[PDB]
């Protein structure tokens, strides 16, 4: 049958590592997921990046 | 030439005629980069070979 999953994300590290700092935001995701799911999940967290980019350029977090 | 860039080019070709997506990657980063999009109701595939020139490919009547 088909069901609901509640999708859940969290940021696992401080954000202000530093005020200067330069370094992309690592991506981490569990589910046990395969690679084509690593893929599909890759691809989502860019769009939302740019999405937010084009939306909210002050906005950082991703 | 300092832009981190995300391509992803969809699953599907067989392992040899692949690389027939040099010729489709490179225009579409040249678009990304100029941002005009390409015309509209265009096809390509062919190999690059790091010069410009291109070299033939299999399974054309496909």
């Amino acid at each position: 049958g088909g069901s609901t999953l509640f999708v859940e994300t969290s940021l696992r590290r401080p954000q202000d590592k530093d005020a200067k700092g330069d370094k992309d935001g690592s991506l981490e995701v569990t589910g046990q997921l395969g690679e084509v799911m690593k893929e599909s999940a890759r691809i989502a967290y860019t769009f939302a990046r740019a999405f937010l980019m084009q939306h909210a350029p002050a906005n950082d977090y991703l | 030439v300092t832009s981190h860039i995300h391509l992803h080019v969809p699953e599907g070709a067989t392992p040899k005629d692949g690389p027939s997506a040099g010729c489709t990657i490179v225009t579409a980063l040249l678009s990304l980069a100029m941002g005009r999009p390409v015309r509209q109701n265009l096809a390509m595939t062919g190999e690059v070979s790091l010069t410009g020139k291109i070299l033939p490919v299999g399974g054309i009547k496909e």
